[PDB]
C-alpha cells in the first residue's frame, strides 16, 4: 500500500487552451489517495483504472477486461510484441493463470467471432508508465504517458491514445504476464471537479482539486492559486 | 423588432451616464480661469516644495508623487470588443489634469487664497503663513521666532509621505475597487453568453441550420428573452454605481474649495488637527489630498482664576488665561 | 449624435471537407430482427447521402426531433446508429421520445432527450405470411421497467401471481415472449412495418459521417463565410502559429470563442478574426447656421474605412485639422474638439489664459478699491407625482386575464 | 430637463402597450375571439409578463430619479439655512468672492439664489517687512501689515 | 420604521413561495409525481422563473 500524491490528471478535451485557468468536472483519481502496490486473483474495474510500473524489458504485456471472462461473454484483449498493438474484442474461454524464444505461445481455450481486431504502433517504449482507462459513453478511452524519473511528487499530464467504439460491458480486469502468485500499481477513479493552469503553450503546469480540504474549495471559489488574509 | 423599445432605452441610459462622468471631472479640476506658474527661482523662506512641483525632466511633467501613484493603480479586451462592447476615451487627457493642478499649486503657494476670490495677489510665503498661524489663534512673533524649525519639520513630514506611500501597498485601495468592479460587471456580461436558457443549443448558427423556420423560432425566443434579461439587469447596476461616484464627486469638489482655495475651520473637514494648509495630486480615475496641520505638544499643569481682584475690582483677561 | 454602426461585409464562401457509405444493405435486409431483440448497427467513417434513401419512397412516416429532414444533407454527424426492426403499424405512436408504450416501458426504452429520426415503411408482401409468420416474437412482461437504449434478450417463465411456478407455468404464470398474429386478412395496423431509427451526435468528436457536399479553394486576409466542416463562421482566416498538439482541433480564448481551425483536406492551423466594425457619429452645427456635416468612426484604423484625421478616438472624415486653440465648443475626445469657423474645424482645447505672479521676497499688493456682485444658482426641488392603476394597465377590461393575474 | 424626463418615461409607458411580445395580436378581445379557452391562456399570459416586466422597470427608473432629487433638495435647504439665514465663510458655497448676503426667489419645481458679494479691483505694489527694529525691540502690526 | 421596513420585506418574499405563477401547483413534488418527466420541465421552469 503507498500514496499518490498528485497522478492521474489528463486532458479532458481535445481543444486549445493556452494561459487560462479552466474548471472542469470528471473522472479522476484524488489526490493523495491509497493506490495498492502490487508486487504478484481479479481485480474489480469499478469506474476507471489508473495503472502504472517502472519496470524495464518489457515483463508486462497487456490486460483482460471483461464481464465475466467466459467464452459465452464477450471480452477484451491487449497484445504489445514489441511490433504492433494487437487489439481484439472476441468472446475467449480464458486460462485459470493466463501469461505468455518461448517458440511456442500459449493458446486461449476458446474462440469466436472478432468484432473489432485494431492493430497500430506499439505503446510501450529508470522511466514510469502511467495508463488510464475509462469505459464509458459506449466507449472506451486509454490514455497514456512515459516519464523518466517509487511514484515522484510532481506533476506530468496524459495525452490521449486512442478511443475505441466497442461499446461493451466491463466488470473485471486482469494483466497479462507471468502471475505465478512485476511491480506496479494499481489506483481508481471517481467523480471530482478540477481546476487546471494552462501555460502559454498547451501544456497543463498544475491542478487543484476541489474537495481535498477547505484551503482547495476556497481556491476554487476565488479561482486563483493565491489567497490573500480574509474571510 | 416586436419586442418592445428597450434596445433605444439602455442606450440612452449609458449615453447619461457616459455624460455625467466628464462633467464629473470639470466639476473638481477645473476650478481655476487662469494658468498659473511658478517663479523660475524657487526660494520660499527654506520651504521645499520639489517633491509636487512638476519635474521638468520626465517626458510626462509630473511630479515624483504622481509618478509614484501612477505606478502604483493598474486579451480579454479584445474578446469583448467582438461582442459590440465599447469603452470611449475621456475627454480630458493626463496631461491637461496634470497641467490644472500644477495651475493651483502655483496660485496657492504665490498668492495664498486670495486668487480663490479675485485677482491674485502677491506676498512673501513666510508672511502668508503667519495669516495662517493668527487664523487658528497663535500670534504672528511664534512663527517668526521659530521659522527654521517650522521649516524643517514641514520638509521632514513632507520627505516621509513618499515612503509611507510606496511601502503599504492597500493605501490606494478605493481607486482600484472602482476599476475592479466595472472590469467584473463587464467580464460576466459577455461570460454570459454562453448559456442554453432552456433552448437545445447556445449558437445561433446551430439553431438555423439545423431547424426549419417553423421549430427555429421558438427556439430563438428563449435565447432572446435571457439575453435581454442580462442586459436590463448589467444597466440597473451601473446606474446604482454611477449615483455612488456622483456623491464621492461632489465631496471632492466641494474639499477642493474649502481646503485649497482657503483655510477651514470645520473640524476634522481637512485632516486631523488644526488645518492651516492643503495641497492637491492627481491619480488615475480620482485625486490625492495632502493636508497641512498644527498640532500641540509637550503640556504643562498650572493653577488658573476666573478673575483677578484689585482695589475692590473685578480685573477679567481681555484675550488670554490666567495662571 | 450616435446614430448607427459600420460593418465590413464577407465578399466570399470557403467549404472544406471520397468512399460512399453504404445504407441500401441495412435497409434492404432480408430479415428484421424482433422488438424485444432490436438489431443495431453503427455506421461511420463514410460519406452518405440522405435523398438516394429518399427516392425508394416506402416510408409512411417520416420523423426527424433534433434536425429538420430538409436539411440533413448539409449536416457532418459522427458516430450514427441505426436500430432495425419489424412492428406491426398499430404500436408505431409509441415509439417517441418520452411516449408511453407497451414496448416503449417494456421491450425499447427511448429518452426523451432523442436526437435523430424514426422511419418506418410498410412491406406487408414480403413479411406477412399467408399462413402466419409467428416467428417474431415480443416480450410482454418483465419485473422492471426497461432502461434507455437497452437489449434485452434473457426471457424467463414470468410469475403473475401468488403461485410459485418454477418452470410450471399455468395460471399466474405466463412467458413473456409471444407472437404476433400475421394475417393477410389483418388489415391496416396489423400488417408488418419494417422500422429503423437513426441516432446522431452533433459536436462532441471531430467529424466523421460528412454529407454530399464539395469543397473549395481556401483564401486568406478576407472577410469571408467559412463552413469548416460544419463550422459555420465569418470573418478573415489567417496563418496561425498556435502549438496545436495532434489531437487537438479547435482553439479557444478566454471567453470560449473558437480562435483557431485545422482544414479537413490540408493539416495545418489557422486563426480566425472578425471583420472590423464599429460606431458612428456625426458632427454638425446647427440646422439653421449650415447642412454640413463631420463624420467619427470610432475605434477605427482610417485604412479600413472606403479630409481624412486619425484621432485616439476614432477616424474623421469631413473636418480639418489646425495648429490653433481654443475653448471646446463640440468635444470629439482625447482633447480633442470641433467648430465651425464658413467651415468645420478640429484642433487641441485650450486649458486657459497664461499669466505670471511677481513673487518676491518683499514685495505685496493691496487693493484701493472694490466691486459689488450679484449671481445666480438654480437648484431643482420636487418632481411629478403619478400614481397607476396596475389591473387597469394590464389587463384592461377583460375580466378573464384578472384571474390569471 | 425633470419635466421633459418624466414626461419622456411617460410616454414610453403607454406607447410599450402596442408590442405583441410575441403573441398573435396584442389586443386582448381578437384572442378572446380567434382562439377557444384551453388555448388563449398562452398567449395572454405572454402579454400578462411584457405588460408586468414593463411596469417594474417604470417603477425603478422613478425610484433612482427620485433619490437623486432628495439629494439636490438637502442641498437647497442647507444654502437656504447658510447662506440667507446668515453670512458664510465657506469659500464658493454663497457664490464667488467673498459672501455678504443672498437673496431667494420661488420658480417651477425649484428655486433660485441671488448671491451678493464683495471683489477687489485695483491693487497696487508695495515694499513690505515682517517686524520694525526700534530702541532694540521688535514691534509687530496689532492687525494689519507694515507697508 | 427603518426596522419594519425590513420586517416586512421579508415576508413577501417568504410568501412568493405559494404563488403558482401559472402552473398546475405551487409544490414541486407534487408536480413531479402526478406527471411524465416530459411534461414536468415546463412547469418546473415557469416556477424557477
Ligand atoms: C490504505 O488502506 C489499507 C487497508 O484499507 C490501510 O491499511 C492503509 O493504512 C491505508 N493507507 C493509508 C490510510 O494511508
Ligand atoms: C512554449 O513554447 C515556446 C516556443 O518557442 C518555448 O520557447 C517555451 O519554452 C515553451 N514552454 C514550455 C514548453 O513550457
Ligand atoms: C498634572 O498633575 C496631575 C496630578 O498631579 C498629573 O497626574 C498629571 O500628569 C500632570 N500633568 C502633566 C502634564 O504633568
Ligand atoms: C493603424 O493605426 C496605427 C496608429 O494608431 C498606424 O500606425 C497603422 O499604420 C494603422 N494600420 C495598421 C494596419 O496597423
Ligand atoms: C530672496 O532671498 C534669498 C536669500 O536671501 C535669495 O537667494 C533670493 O534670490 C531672494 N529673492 C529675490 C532676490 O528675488
Ligand atoms: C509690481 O511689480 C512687478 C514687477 O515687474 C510688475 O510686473 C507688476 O505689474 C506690478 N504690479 C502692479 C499691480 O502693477
Amino acid at each position: 500500500y503507498t500514496n499518490s500524491f498528485t497522478r492521474g490528471v489528463y486532458y479532458p478535451d481535445k481543444v486549445f487552451r493556452s494561459s487560462v485557468l479552466h474548471s472542469t468536472q470528471d473522472l479522476f483519481l484524488p489526490f493523495f489517495s491509497n493506490v495498492t502496490w502490487f508486487h504478484a486473483p481479479v481485480l474489480p474495474f469499478n469506474d476507471g483504472v489508473y495503472f502504472a510500473s517502472t519496470e524495464k524489458s518489457n515483463i508486462i504485456r497487456g490486460w483482460i477486461f471483461g464481464t465475466t471472462l467466459d467464452s459465452k461473454t464477450q471480452s477484451l484483449l491487449i497484445v504489445n510484441n514489441a511490433t504492433n498493438v494487437v487489439i481484439k474484442v472476441c468472446e475467449f474461454q480464458f486460462c485459470n493463470d493466463p501469461f505468455l524464444m518461448e517458440s511456442e505461445f500459449r493458446v486461449y481455450s476458446s474462440a469466436n467471432n472478432c468484432t473489432f481486431e485494431y492493430v497500430s504502433q506499439p505503446f510501450l517504449m529508470k522511466n514510469l508508465r502511467e495508463f488510464v482507462f475509462k469505459n464509458i459513453d459506449g466507449y472506451f478511452k486509454i490514455y497514456s504517458k512515459h516519464t523518466p524519473i517509487d511514484l515522484p511528487q510532481g506533476f506530468s499530464a496524459l495525452e490521449p491514445l486512442v478511443d475505441l467504439p466497442i461499446g461493451i460491458n466491463i466488470t473485471r480486469f486482469q494483466t497479462l504476464l507471468a502471475l505465478h502468485r512485476a511491480a506496479y500499481y494499481v489506483g481508481y477513479l471517481q467523480p471530482r471537479t478540477f481546476l487546471l493552469k494552462y501555460n502559454e503553450n498547451g501544456t497543463i503546469t498544475d491542478a487543484v482539486d476541489c474537495a481535498l480540504d477547505p484551503l482547495s474549495e476556497t481556491k476554487c471559489t476565488l479561482k486563483s492559486f493565491t489567497v490573500e488574509k480574509g474571510i | 423588432l416586436q419586442y418592445g423599445s428597450f434596445c433605444t432605452q439602455l442606450k440612452r441610459a449609458l449615453t447619461g451616464i457616459a455624460v455625467e462622468q466628464d462633467k464629473n471631472t470639470q466639476e473638481v479640476f477645473a476650478q481655476v480661469k487662469q494658468i498659473y506658474k511658478t517663479p523660475p527661482i524657487k526660494y520660499f523662506g527654506g520651504f521645499n516644495f520639489s517633491q509636487i512641483l512638476p519635474d521638468p525632466s520626465k517626458p510626462s511633467k509630473r511630479s515624483p508623487i504622481e509618478d509614484l501613484l501612477f505606478n502604483k493603480v493598474t486579451d480579454l479586451i479584445c474578446a469583448q470588443k467582438f461582442n459590440g462592447l465599447t469603452v470611449l476615451p475621456p475627454l480630458l487627457t493626463d496631461e491637461m489634469i496634470a497641467q490644472y493642478t500644477s495651475a493651483l499649486l502655483a496660485g496657492t503657494i504665490t498668492s495664498g487664497w486670495t486668487f480663490g476670490a479675485g485677482p491674485a495677489l502677491q506676498i512673501p510665503f513666510p508672511m502668508q503663513m503667519a495669516y495662517r498661524f493668527n487664523g487658528i489663534g497663535v500670534t504672528q512673533n511664534v512663527l517668526y521666532e521659530n521659522q527654521k524649525l517650522i521649516a524643517n519639520q514641514f520638509n521632514s513630514a513632507i520627505g516621509k509621505i513618499q515612503d509611507s506611500l510606496s511601502s503599504t501597498p492597500s493605501a490606494l485601495g478605493k481607486l482600484q475597487d472602482v476599476v475592479n468592479h466595472n472590469a467584473q460587471a463587464l467580464n460576466t456580461l459577455v461570460k454570459q453568453l454562453s448559456s442554453k436558457f432552456g433552448a437545445i443549443s447556445s449558437v445561433l448558427n446551430d439553431i438555423l441550420s439545423r431547424l426549419d423556420p417553423p421549430e427555429a423560432e421558438v427556439q430563438i425566443d428563449r435565447l432572446i428573452t435571457g439575453r435581454l434579461q442580462s442586459l436590463q439587469t448589467y444597466v440597473t447596476q451601473q446606474l446604482i454605481r454611477a449615483a455612488e461616484i456622483r456623491a464621492s464627486a461632489n465631496l471632492a469638489a466641494t474639499k477642493m474649495s474649502e481646503c485649497v482655495l482657503g483655510q477651514s475651520k470645520r473640524v476634522d473637514f481637512c485632516g486631523k488637527g488644526y488645518h492651516l494648509m492643503s495641497f492637491p495630486q492627481s491619480a488615475p480615475h480620482g485625486v490625492v489630498f495632502l493636508h497641512v496641520t498644527y498640532v500641540p505638544a509637550q503640556e504643562k499643569n498650572f493653577t488658573t482664576a476666573p478673575a483677578i481682584c484689585h482695589d475692590g475690582k473685578a480685573h477679567f483677561p481681555r484675550e488670554g488665561v490666567f495662571v | 449624435y450616435q446614430t448607427s454602426n459600420f460593418r465590413v461585409q464577407p465578399t466570399e464562401s470557403i467549404v472544406r471537407f471520397t468512399n460512399l457509405c453504404p445504407f441500401d444493405e441495412v435497409f434492404n435486409a432480408t430479415r428484421f430482427a424482433s422488438v424485444y431483440a432490436w438489431n443495431r448497427k453503427r455506421i461511420s467513417n463514410c460519406v452518405a447521402d440522405y435523398s438516394v434513401l429518399y427516392n425508394f419512397a416506402p416510408f409512411f412516416a417520416f420523423k426527424c426531433y433534433g434536425v429538420s429532414p430538409t436539411k440533413l444533407n448539409d449536416l457532418c454527424f459522427t458516430n450514427v446508429y441505426a436500430d432495425s426492426f419489424v412492428i406491426r403499424g398499430n404500436e408505431v405512436s409509441q415509439i417517441a421520445p418520452g411516449q408511453t408504450g407497451n414496448i416503449a416501458d417494456y421491450n425499447y426504452k427511448l429518452p426523451d432527450d432523442f436526437t435523430g429520426c424514426v422511419i418506418a415503411w410498410n412491406s406487408n408482401k414480403l413479411d406477412s405470411k399467408v399462413g402466419g409468420n409467428y416467428n417474431y416474437r415480443y416480450r410482454l412482461f418483465r419485473k422492471s421497467n426497461l432502461k434507455p437504449f437497452e437489449r434485452d434478450i434473457s426471457t424467463e417463465i414470468y410469475q403473475a401471481g401468488n403461485k410459485p411456478c418454477n418452470g410450471v407455468a399455468g395460471v399466474n404464470c405466463y412467458f413473456p415472449l409471444q407472437s404476433y398474429g400475421f394475417r393477410p386478412t389483418y388489415g391496416v395496423g396489423h400488417q408488418p412495418y419494417r422500422v429503423v431509427v437513426l441516432s446522431f451526435e452533433l459536436l462532441h468528436a471531430p467529424a466523421t459521417v460528412c454529407g454530399p457536399k464539395k469543397s473549395t479553394n481556401l483564401v486568406k486576409n478576407k472577410c469571408v463565410n467559412f463552413n469548416f466542416n460544419g463550422l459555420t463562421g465569418t470573418g478573415v482566416l489567417t496563418e496561425s502559429n498556435k502549438k496545436f498538439l495532434p489531437f487537438q482541433q479547435f482553439g479557444r480564448d478566454i471567453a470560449d470563442t473558437t480562435d483557431a481551425v485545422r482544414d479537413p483536406q490540408t493539416l495545418e492551423i489557422l486563426d480566425i478574426t472578425p471583420c472590423s466594425f464599429g460606431g458612428v457619429s456625426v458632427i454638425t452645427p446647427g440646422t439653421n447656421t449650415s447642412n454640413q456635416v463631420a463624420v467619427l468612426y470610432q475605434g477605427v484604423n482610417c485604412t479600413e474605412v472606403p479630409n481624412v484625421f486619425q484621432t485616439r478616438a476614432g477616424c474623421l472624415i469631413g473636418a480639418e485639422y489646425v495648429n490653433n486653440s481654443y475653448e471646446c465648443d463640440i468635444p470629439i475626445g482625447a482633447g480633442i474638439c470641433a467648430s465651425y469657423q464658413q467651415s468645420i474645424i478640429a484642433y487641441t482645447m485650450s486649458l486657459g489664459a497664461e499669466n505670471s505672479v511677481a513673487y518676491s521676497n518683499n514685495s505685496i499688493a493691496i487693493p484701493t478699491n472694490f466691486t459689488i456682485s450679484v449671481t445666480t444658482e438654480i437648484l431643482p426641488v420636487s418632481m411629478t407625482k403619478t400614481s397607476v392603476d396596475c389591473t387597469m394597465y394590464i389587463c384592461g377590461d377583460s375580466t378573464e386575464c384578472s384571474n390569471l393575474l
